[PDB]
């Protein structure tokens, strides 16, 4: 059994959200479990196997609902968001003994006022030299960065995001290279924020 | 020992 | 309804040494009820084991728990570079349905001390014309996590207008790498002069500075 769920969603304070999760390809009783960046887990509720009933916890009834026809994918959707819902959703099959044992890739779910927006990057300038990008007020995440299109990889250090106050992302990404390589080498940090459709390359050159 | 799934069971049949 | 408590939050420990991590029940429960979870970055958290030290299919012979009432233990005999990561306790009853998790205990490998190598970037002439300053100070590749970064500006301490990064532990050296950022308009960043980075951390005998003359 493989779970397989839908992708990431940006909503808007007094949205709902629906997250699908599908077997690839028996009937399980299936949960739901959140994580919110950085902190730890949430169970949400559980459905039957047949999809007939549920269950959910207490911090969640009136706000969520899980649904299943048979064979259908399982659907779970949380009503009334709030920036506190942003979060990893889990879809997971339970065992007979009642532990976790199949869980699905998870889905972001990020609730904010923001709207989607892409990144502006910014050099971080130059026997051992550190040099950098700044990836600036972009939402919602993720961003990817690469150096070089993926030929650079060693001492490459792309640090987790930070939420602004704006409600804007930024992180930085640097690498450390020899400074004998500043000229004989050129490095590029390409960053992609797939939910705003943005692709930028930054050459980072001693100035 | 009853499996949980057993336990779950009984308590949907029930409720 | 169960709550559990997990302690250390944080554990250091070499290759080779054994762990217990405990899992603390606010009411007494039979380990049935328990059971153990492993978290990588970036990934769905593992089943291992119940509170009974039994284990499912695939999980090695070095982890082992045990316990009864309160109290419970995962035991990790001889620990491999593939153990290092983020543990769960969880706790289920079905009348009524109700799970619960406790808040995780953070494995990590402790190493000797490493210094950090010191970095300070001055904001880019691009992002200035934007009306902001972003002055970025790298901490590259120290052990253990625990630094402290002080931002000076014409050598007047800053407070409140910095963010502070820091990597997950690198997989083959085993240590950490920290952005700490500060943010400034910039009207405030062109009525100063000098901005530096002030770091103080275990490997350091005394604290490390850099610094630049903002348009030098």
């Amino acid at each position: 059994v493989q779970l397989v769920q839908s992708g990431a969603e940006v909503k808007k304070p007094g949205a709902s959200v629906k997250v699908s999760c599908q077997t690839s390809g028996t009937s399980y009783y299936m949960h739901w479990v959140r994580q919110a960046p950085g902190q730890g887990l949430e169970w949400m509720g559980l459905i039957t196997p047949s999809g007939d009933d549920t269950y959910y916890a207490q911090r969640f009834q009136g706000r969520v609902t899980m649904t299943r026809t048979s064979t259908s994918p399982t659907y779970m959707e949380l009503s009334s968001l709030t920036s506190e819902d942003t979060a990893v959703y889990y879809c997971a099959k339970m065992s007979r003994a009642g532990g976790f044992d199949v869980w699905g890739q998870g889905t972001l779910v990020t609730v904010s006022s923001a709207s989607t927006k892409g990144p502006s990057v910014f050099p971080l300038a130059p026997g051992t030299a550190a040099l950098g990008c700044l990836v600036k007020d972009y939402f919602p995440e993720p961003v990817t960065v690469s150096w070089n299109s993926g030929a650079l990889t060693s001492g490459v250090h792309t640090f987790p995001a930070v939420l602004q106050s704006s409600g804007l992302y930024s992180l930085s990404s640097v690498v450390t290279v020899p400074s004998s390589s500043l000229g004989t080498q050129t490095y590029i940090c390409n960053v992609n924020h797939k939910p705003s459709n943005t692709k930028v390359d930054k050459k980072v050159e001693p100035k | 020992l009853d499996s949980f799934k057993e336990e779950l069971d009984k308590y949907f049949k029930n409720h | 309804e169960v709550v559990l408590t997990q302690s250390p939050g944080t554990l250091s420990l070499s290759p080779g040494e054994r762990a217990t991590l405990s899992c603390r029940a606010s009411q007494s429960i039979t380990g049935r009820y328990l059971a153990w979870y492993q978290q990588k970055p970036g990934q769905a958290p593992r089943l291992l084991m119940y509170g009974e030290s039994s284990r499912v299919t695939g999980i090695p012979d070095r982890f082992s728990g045990g316990g009864s009432g309160t109290d419970f233990t995962l035991t990790i005999s001889r620990l491999e570079p593939e153990d290092f990561a983020v543990y769960y306790c969880q706790h289920f009853a079905s009348s009524p349905p109700t799970y619960t998790f406790g808040q995780g205990t953070k494995l990590e490998i402790r190493r000797t001390v490493a210094a950090p190598s010191v970095f300070i970037f001055p904001p880019s002439d691009e992002q200035l014309k934007s009306g902001t300053a972003s002055v970025v100070c790298l901490l590259n590749n120290f052990y253990p996590r625990e630094a402290k970064v002080q931002w000076k500006v014409d050598n007047a301490l800053q407070s409140g207008n910095s963010q502070e990064s820091v990597t997950e532990q690198d997989s083959k050296d085993s240590t950490y790498s920290l952005s700490s950022t500060l943010t400034l308009s910039k009207a405030d960043y062109e009525k100063h002069k000098v901005y530096a980075c002030e770091v103080t951390h275990q490997g350091l005998s005394s604290p490390v500075t850099k610094s630049f003359n903002r348009g030098e």
